Parts: structure tokens; sequence; C-alpha cells
RNA sequence: GUUCUUCCGAGAACAUAUACUAAAAUUGGAACAAUACAGAGAAGAUUAGCAUGGCCCCUGCGCAAGGAUGACACGCAAAUUCGUGAAGCG
RNA sequence: CGCUUCUUCGGCUUAGCUAAGAUC
């Protein structure tokens, strides 16, 4: 539950900033499904 | 943010029970004129009645003196287009964004001044006794408490309520859509504007019968009636002087007993 | 002045009110604002204008002036008087 | 005459995050009315000054 | 480690969600000054204080217009000094000199 | 608490005139037993009166149906009862429904027509 | 083109700040727009 | 500056503490203190004077603590309540002395008697009067009647007990006869509190008909022993035990109320002297300091209020 | 619904007011991918970097730092007022 | 004694810093 619960947790995440060309796997790997743009790849630019 | 410590409603919103229970959610709600976040209360007004709450904010309330829920006005019971139209009380407020953000502020640093008890200037002073009359002559005395029924069940209304009885909402015919009663919105209600049930009270407070002087500038004759019998029913000449030698200096005062 | 060109006059005067919000102490604004009020024969308004001129600077000597004339060329002389009277009482020059 | 009611105070829930954005901004309130300025009369200044 | 990391974390997603969902308030905050940007702070704060000088070292009925000129001298008189060129301005009042 | 002399004013409403803390009334804290609270509610709910909840109540005793707090000073359906806990699926408990229960609400073929014109109304703004 | 990042500043009189009271009565002054 | 009348620190005092309705307040008959109790079940002590300092608190009872007496001689404290039991607290040991366990309902109201052996008369929702003497496990008397007694007091001899209720006769039993020799008849609803004056000429009686009727209690009366009517407090639908009780000069008479007012009357005009705002639920008890011209109530609101008033 | 009463089909005690009440129906509000065009601060060019301002944001855990110096700024700046003599007229 | 043309007198208001920021 916990990592089901942090999964979809960290997908709303994703979804809230609309950052819907990244994905998270159910390894917690976090994939650029596509080529960023630069306006992409720094609005994506989550941090630590 | 504002806070306080009780809502600024009317006595039809809170219902014939004079024993109520409410709860508070300060910033529960935005306000649904100017989105601040504010202190919302919730209550039931009685048996059969849904949970209403707090729509506007008390800046709000204050700005127009209308109930925070039903946004009647506090003084008649009547809608602010009906109340600022008999006291000439134009469109003033502003409504463009941050323009009306900017004016509730100044509103409440206002009112701060003040001792609380007060709308704002232009209503808190209007004068004009005889458009208070007007509007109290058309005002509705006793409270309507059938606006805080439940909502009409929309499963009922798709022939498919499946609670039966244990639904708490209306089964019952909605407003026909036609109606302009039916469309309404909460901003046209509270500025005062294109409200469907103010031109309904209007027009037939318009279409109310009135005296009017004849064409015939040379009469100043008043005919008066419903004197009653002679006898101790009777009104006195005396009486007739008295009320009426405060407006104006008779000639001559004729009495038909 | 622009607003006061297109004949906005409720507009021209809340653009004065809040320039005196930015800068309460330019004799410019309080006799532009004054100016405009009486080109316009605004006479109450300006009147008005003037009061709160002389109030908050009774020092600045073009208020009292263009006040006081102005009462006296719209024939309220002891309006005038009264003006230069209140002069006066301040000890002025 | 009087109305009395039980005002409770409705639970927050600890998981719900901040409801309503606040980076608004407007402009600040306008100044408290001008003080009279309650100057000595101006020194006269020569063209020499 | 996670004794510790708790709440670092629990702050921190805190302030991500917070901005997330309040938006970020952080205009006007102060920006403090630090390496590259303290000479050009040092500039703000001697302009802004020959200018108040100035305004109060000009006697009242003076065009104000003129501060901004007696800027323009400072820079020159400091350009002078680094190029060690003799400055002298001759119509220069001796109080702004 | 002696009066304030002299006439009263014509131009405002007696609610206007009316002692005022809040932009409505008086507002103030109270302290009530909570129990006789909860019972005067209930009174009025299923009742119809209460006790009056005023302070200097006067001769005002009693409030809403006066008429049977005098009278009165202050049936039930059956339920389809299949405690057997063993009948898995017959059991019913605390949900045991009234024999009466109309589980469901269908409203009248005429009712229906009605109500069908009302949401085409509506669809048809597109 | 739609616009609504601000307000229309034609539309109402931006952050009006109102006259304040004084002595003489404003609505004797009658005012024909031009 | 203003007129002062008092050794109070302020000419109003706010005392605050207790965590529940306060049914009973009660001054020491030497004036250096005075102890409150109620719902939460704990009694309050506190000095009258300086800050008030809540010096001490007893506890013991599982129940509302519903009336609460001094004995004369201030060495001890009665307390009652809805534990069925009356219980006497030593003053400089602060310790149980005595616990009469015998009532079988609440005990409604407790009035030691005033001279002689200590006795205690206490009334009870069981019906019956008692008269405990310390002595003794065992009730010296008694007195079943037949319904609920909310109130009692001896006469000032300690030789007859007062008593009313829900009957709203007040009974009046002659303890050498083990007889109601007399009754008082007048309330239209059952009886809150009785008090007897300083002198025992009168009692006072307090009713949820919101009256309060003065008694002639002495042995002779050549009449009607009702002597007058005081009326201007009310009782709400709380139905608490306001009581009633009496200035150490006779000239004045106070009672609870459920108005919020603290309510003074003066014995023989019956003119509202007093009328104090300030409370915030039922002024449930209130008490006249013995010797200096000091005002105690007793809120619902869990506050306690002392204050000046011009007793002229 | 249970522990007890009995004259027997009733009575005493215990138990005491859930729910933003919807399986819904309605109604605002953000960014998306790219055909051709002409293309990104400083008195010639290559042009740093750092500041300043408000009803401008974005990324960031952030009083750190980035986003073209993040973008903008880029001149009718009059805003308390005159004084002079010739020559036509009339 | 008044209007107009013209000149004529006082007034007639540079948007920081850094190693000229660096380089030819
Ligand atoms: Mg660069
Ligand atoms: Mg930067
Ligand atoms: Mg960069
Ligand atoms: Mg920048
Ligand atoms: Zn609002
Ligand atoms: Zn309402
Ligand atoms: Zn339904």
């Amino acid at each position: 539950q916990v990592l089901r619960q942090g999964y979809n947790m960290l997908n709303l995440l994703i979804h809230r900033k609309n950052l819907n060309y990244l994905h998270l796997d159910y390894n917690f790997n976090l994939k650029p499904v596509k080529t960023l743009t630069t306006k992409e790849r720094k609005k994506s630019r989550f941090g630590n | 943010w504002e806070d306080s410590d009780f809502p600024i409603l009317c006595e039809t919103c809170l219902g014939n029970n004079p024993y109520m229970r409410m709860m508070k959610d300060k910033y529960g709600r935005e306000c649904k004129i100017c989105e601040r976040p504010f202190t919302t209360f919730r209550w039931q007004p009685g048996k059969g009645a849904r949970y209403k709450n707090t729509e506007l904010c008390q800046t709000c309330a204050k700005v127009k003196n209308v109930c925070q829920t039903c946004m009647f006005d506090l003084e008649y019971g009547l809608p602010v287009q009906v109340r600022d139209h008999e006291l000439q009380i134009a469109d003033n407020i502003p409504k463009q964004g941050a323009n009306r953000d900017f004016f509730l502020q100044n509103v409440e640093r206002t009112l701060g001044q003040g001792d609380g008890t007060q709308p704002i200037a232009q209503i808190a002073n209007n004068m004009d006794q005889a458009a208070h009359d007007r509007l109290r002559r058309m005002g509705r005395t006793q409270p309507y408490y059938k606006r805080n029924a439940p909502h009409i069940c929309s499963f009922f209304v798709k022939g498919e309520c499946k609670r039966g009885e244990e639904c708490p909402y209306r089964h019952e015919k909605p407003t026909d859509p036609d109606d302009p009663l039916s469309r309404q919105n909460i901003r046209d209600r509270y500025y005062g504007t294109n409200d469907p049930v103010a031109e309904k009270i209007l027009n037939r407070a318009a279409a109310a019968p009135t005296l009017s002087p004849p064409a015939d500038t040379t009469i100043t004759t008043l005919y008066i009636g419903n004197l009653g019998p002679s006898g101790a029913q009777q009104v006195t000449e005396k009486d007739l002087n008295d009320f009426f030698y405060q407006y104006g200096d008779i000639r001559c005062l004729r009495v038909l007993t | 002045k622009w607003e006061e060109s297109i004949g906005e006059i409720q507009r021209a005067r809340s653009v004065f009110e809040r320039a005196l919000d930015v800068d309460h102490r330019s004799i410019s604004i309080w006799l532009q604002y004054a100016e405009m009020e009486m080109r316009c024969k605004q006479i109450n308004h300006a009147r008005n204008v003037f009061d709160r001129a002389i109030t908050i600077m009774p020092r600045a000597m073009q208020f009292w002036l263009k006040y006081s004339y102005m009462e006296e060329v719209i024939e309220n002389i002891p309006g005038a008087r009264q003006i230069f009277e209140r002069w006066i009482e301040w000890e002025p020059p | 005459q009087q109305r009395i009611i039980r005002m409770v105070e409705e639970q927050k829930d600890p998981m719900e995050p901040p409801k309503f954005k606040i980076n608004q901004k407007i402009p600040r309130a306008p100044p408290s009315p001008p003080a009279p300025v309650m100057h000595s009369p101006p020194r006269k200044m020569t063209a020499k000054d | 480690f996670l004794r510790g990391i708790t709440p670092l974390l629990e702050r921190w997603l805190g302030n991500l969600l917070s901005r997330q969902f309040e938006g970020r308030h952080s205009k006007g905050v102060a920006k403090t000054v630090t390496k590259q940007r303290v000479e050009s702070h040092f500039d703000l704060e001697l302009r802004a204080a020959v200018m108040h000088d100035i305004l109060d070292m000009m006697p009242d009925g003076i065009k104000q217009n003129k501060a901004r000129v007696i800027l323009q001298h400072l820079s020159e008189a400091w350009r002078c000094w680094k190029a060690n060129i003799p400055w002298k301005v001759p119509g220069l009042p001796t109080p702004v000199e | 608490f002696k009066p304030e002399s002299g006439p009263v004013n014509h131009f405002k409403s007696e609610q206007q005139r009316s002692q005022k803390n809040t932009l409505t009334g008086f507002v103030e804290p109270a302290h009530l037993n909570e129990f006789h609270f909860n019972r005067q509610i209930r009174s009025f709910d299923t009742l119809g009166y209460a006790q009056n909840p005023t302070a200097e109540s006067g001769t005002t005793h009693f409030v809403g149906d006066v008429k049977k707090a005098e009278a009165e000073k202050g049936e039930k359906r059956k339920r389809v009862r299949n405690d057997d806990s063993a009948d898995i699926d017959g059991y019913t408990g605390p949900w045991s429904r009234f024999i009466d229960e109309k589980t469901v609400a269908k409203p009248t073929p005429e009712l229906q027509k009605q109500m069908d014109e009302i949401v085409k109304k509506r669809q048809e703004k597109s | 083109k739609p616009k609504r990042n601000q307000i229309d500043y034609s539309e109402e009189i931006p952050f009006e700040k109102h006259v304040p009271a004084g002595f003489h009565n404003p609505s004797e002054d009658r005012y024909v727009v031009e | 500056t203003a007129q002062r009348f008092s050794n109070l620190m302020a000419p109003t005092m706010v005392l605050l503490g207790h965590e529940g309705e306060i049914y009973t307040g009660a001054f020491s008959p030497d004036g250096t203190c005075l102890a409150t109790s109620g719902y939460d079940q704990k009694i309050f002590f506190w000095n009258v004077y300086g800050e008030c300092e809540n010096f001490s608190t007893i506890k013991g009872h599982s129940g509302a603590v519903m009336d609460l007496k001094f004995t004369t001689d201030s060495s001890s404290l009665v307390s009652c309540g809805t534990d069925k039991s009356v219980r006497v607290w030593d003053m400089e040991t602060g310790t149980c002395a005595r616990r009469f366990r015998t009532h079988t309902d609440f005990v409604n109201a407790v009035h030691p008697s005033r001279r002689g052996v200590t006795l205690v008369a206490s009334a009870s929702d069981d019906g019956t009067c008692r008269v405990h003497d310390m002595r003794t496990k065992e009730p010296v008397k008694t007195y079943t009647n037949r319904y609920q007694q909310t109130a009692v007091t001896f006469n000032d001899s300690s030789d007859q007990v007062i008593s009313g209720g829900i009957d709203n006769v007040l009974k009046v039993w002659d303890m050498r006869r083990d007889e109601i020799t007399y009754t008082l008849t007048g309330h239209r609803d059952t009886i809150t509190g009785i008090s007897l004056s300083p002198s025992g000429k009168f009692i006072i009686s307090n009713s949820m008909d919101c009256t309060v009727r003065q008694w002639d209690i002495r042995p002779f009366v050549p009449g009607q022993r009702s002597v007058g009517v005081f009326a201007g407090h009310n009782h709400n639908f709380e139905k608490n035990l306001l009581k009633c009780s009496w200035s150490p000069c006779e000239r004045f008479i106070t009672a609870g109320s459920s108005d919020r007012f603290l309510y003074v009357w003066e014995t023989l005009s019956k003119k509202i002297v007093y009328k104090l705002p300030g409370h915030m639920g039922s002024v449930n008890c209130t008490d006249f300091h013995p010797k200096e011209p000091i005002m105690l109530s007793c809120g619902s609101d869990k506050r306690v209020f002392l204050g000046e008033i011009d007793m002229s």
C-alpha cells in the first residue's frame, strides 16, 4: 500500500504540473518519454 | 483573510427553531463574489431542511447589506436590484478582479474604523424615507422557509431514484427551464443586474394602484372615506383637524357623518 | 487632463485624487486639479479642492491667491473676504 | 427574542494541503489622508542664491 | 538516516506542495548581497547617500533637476581619480564639490 | 437600566434602532447546560414546541406550536427482522427494512413526460 | 483577440479614489459632457 | 479616582479555574475565604483579599456538588452532591471529617445547625429530610416526605427543619414533635433554594415560578406568614437549583437567576437595588461577604465574580 | 432490542439525532504541434556580466542559484509664469 | 485711447557599475 500510495502520489504531482511527457515507472525510475525541448526540459526539472 | 464569531444571516435562513447547531470552518470557502477565503458557517435550519452554508464573505455582505447565504437585503428581505433601484444606488461597486479586490480592501479599512454594526456608507446613510416606505410596503414580511428545502433529486428527474423513500433530496417537478426564475447567477443576484426575481417584483410593485392629482390644477379638495358609521365609531372633526393640519393650511373641512 | 478632454470628468477626478496620494505636497497637482474643475464650471468641486489645498499647505500663496481670485471673479466677494481673513489668520508674509 | 446556537469547530484534515492561492498581489491601501504641512513661512531666495 | 531525513523531507515536500497549491508568493522578498553583487550594491548606496546629501544641502526653492547632473559630476570625479586625471570643474559650487 | 429619555427616530425602523453588535443583532457568548440544550432542540424538531430560550422570557414560556405545549406539557412501522446469525444469505440484523419500505421511487408517466422535455430543453442548448 | 490578464481600464474607473466630503455640496454642479 | 467600599484589590474581580457549571458558592463566616464547587466535583477555595489566590482545592466527591455551606465557626465545610453523600471537610486538615453515606438518592441541599451541637440538615431526591449528628453514623431524624426535596434549612434555634421541593409547599418539621407543625403555601412551582435570615425571623425561598417569597418563621405570628414577594429574576429550561441568600444586615436579599444578571433586592421596599451584568450563563448561587460589602456570584459560565456594592 | 416487574399486556431502566447529505445533472479555467515568414541588451563590429522599477511570471527545499542581464524600460519628460519696442491700422 | 503682425528679454529638462567591462 505504501508503495501504491507513494507511486500514485508522485504521479499526481507529475500530472498536477501537466508534465505528461515524463513517465514514472513502477521501480520509480523517471524516464522522459520523448526528446525534450528547452521549454519542456526546464519546466520538468524536478528538484531534490 | 477575514474571520468572525458569527455569520451575517437573515432569519429565514436560520429557520424557526431558535436552538441551532452550527459548524465553523475558518477560511473554509472562497467567497463566491470575490474569491477571498473566508470563515464559513454551516447549519441545518430545522428538520426537513438541507445543510445551508454562508456563500459571501462578511465584507461582501457589508458592502451590500445582504444575507451571506440568500443574498437578499437584510432590512427589507428584497433582492439587491430592487433595493439598489429604490435607493438609487447605482451599480457603483467595481467588478473586475484586481479593481474590486482593491475596493474591498478599502471598504474593510473604512468599516474597521466604525463600530462594526453598519454596512457601507451608501446604504448605512441613505435617508430617502419615501423610498424606505416603498421598500417596506413590498418586502415579504413572513420568513419564506421553502428556500431551505433540499435540492430536487436528479435521479428522480431521470426517473430512476434508486434510494426510494430514503432519498433526502426532493422527488418533485423541477422549475420549467423556460421560466427565467430557473436561470439565475450569484453575480447577477449580488450586484443586482438582470435578476429575474427582482424584475418580477419591480413590475408588480409598479403595477400597484396609486394616487395621482387630476389635471384640474384648480382642485385642492380631497375626499376622505371609510370613516365608519355615525356614533362612537365615527371620527370627530378634531381627529381630521389634528391629522391633516400637519401637512398644510386647511381652508375648510366638511364632515358627512 | 486627457480624461477631461474626453469629457470623462469623473475619471479625471479620480486620477487627480490618485495623483495626490503619490505627492500631496505638489502645488502643480493641486492647481491643475483645481483649474480643471473651474474650467468645467464645477465651482463646488473647485471650492472643495481649494479648501483642501489651503488646509493642507497653508503656506503656499498660490492656493490662496487662486482661490480668493476665483471667488472674486465669481462675484461672491464676501466669500473672497473670508478667504483673505482665513489667510491673515496664518499671519502670512 | 433570542436564538442560542452551539458553534462547533469543523475538524481540519491534517493530510489536506493549503486550499487557496495567495500569490495574488494588489496595490497598497492608499495612505492615510495628508497631514497639514505646518511649515515656517518661506525664506525668500535672492537671485544671488 | 531516515530519522533525520524525515523532518527534512517533511519540510521540503511541504514547501514543494505549498507553492504547488498556493503559488509562489516570493515577489518582493529581500534579495541578499553576495560575491558578484557587492560592487553594484556599493554604487546603489553611494548614489543614494549622495542624492540625499544633495537634496538636503540645496536650499528650499531650487529646481531639483540639478541633482541628476551632480551625480554625473560624481562619476567623472571618480574616473579622473581612477585614471589619475586632475579633476576640477570651474563653476561647481564649493559645497557640491 | 434607566431608560433613554425623549422621542425616537421616525426614519429608522425598529430593526435599525435595535441594540446590536454585528450587522444583524447582538451576538454574545453563552454557556448552557449541554444536556438541556439538546433536549430543547429535539422537542422543537420532533414536537413543534420548546421552552423559550430567551433570558427574561417573561410570559412567553413556550415557543413554536404553543397550543401543543399547553395541551401536552412535554404508530411506528414493523421491520422484517431475521436475526438468525447462521443464515448467511438471509440474515438482516440492523439492516432489517420496514415491511412497507418503498426501496425505489419512480415518477408517474405523466410526470415523466413533463420531466423528459425539461432535460431535452436543457440539452438542446448545444 | 480576447484579453484577460488585466483589467480593461475602459470598462470601469480603475482604482477609483473617491473625492472626499467637503463643505460645499458637489451636486449643485451640473456638467454637460463634451 | 473613584469611591471604594472594601479591601478588594479591584472593585470587581473575576475568579477563573473551575472546569464546569458552578452550582454553589459560600463565604467563610470569618470573612477570610470563600469556597465554590459544582459539576466539576472539585471544591475550590479562594481568599477574598489580595490576589484572591486559589489557595486550596479539595477533591473527593464522585458527583456534582449541589450545595456547599460553612459551619458557623468556620472550622468545617459541609458539602453534598449527586453521589448520594453529605461530607464534612475539616478546614485545617483539608480532609473528610465525616461522610454521611445514608441518603438513597441525590442530595440537593445542606445546612449546618447555627449553634450548639453541630447537626447537618439535608434534603434529597429520595424525598426525605435527614438531620445527621457528627457523633453518630445513623441520622438523628428522618422525615420522609412523599416527593423529592430540593432545599433545606434549620430555623435559628436549630429545632425546626424547613424544607421544600416538587410539591412547591414548604414543610416545617418540628424536631421534638416529628410532625409538620405548619406549611407555607404560595409558590406556583418547585422550590430551588431556601435561606435563613441572620436574625432567624425570616426565610426567603426561591422557586422556578421566578418569584422569591419572604416568610415569617417566628414561633408566634399574629396572622399570615407570607411577608412579601420579590420578582425580576428568571429560571430557564436548564432547571438549575438556583440558590438564594441574605445580606448580613438583612437590608438586602439575593437570588440566582438564569438571565445572567446578579439581582439584589432591598428587603424593605422590594425594589431591585442591583442587577449587575457580567455572567454569560445561569447565576446559580449568590452570597454576601459576612463583614464587608462584597458580592459573590457563581455562574454556569464557570466564572466566579467578586465585586463591591454600595450597601447604603 | 435486552435485564426485570406482574395481574397480565402493559410498565420501569438501559439505548438518544449520521451525512459538504449524489450512483449525479449542471458551470468557469490553464497548456498543446507547426506549413512559411524574419528573428532576439549597450552612441561601427564580437558583445560580456551585475544592478535598478511593478497590478509580470517559471524552475528550485530555498534569505542559494538559474530562466536572453528571465521579459519589459528605450523621450511630446514644460509641472506653480512672463517681459519687450518698430509697422499696419481705427 | 484699443486690435493685429514682427523681433525681442528672463526662463528654455545627458537614464548606474565593472579590468577605458573585454577585443581589434
Ligand atoms: Mg549577456
Ligand atoms: Mg539572474
Ligand atoms: Mg543567463
Ligand atoms: Mg533581470
Ligand atoms: Zn467576498
Ligand atoms: Zn438569508
Ligand atoms: Zn431521490
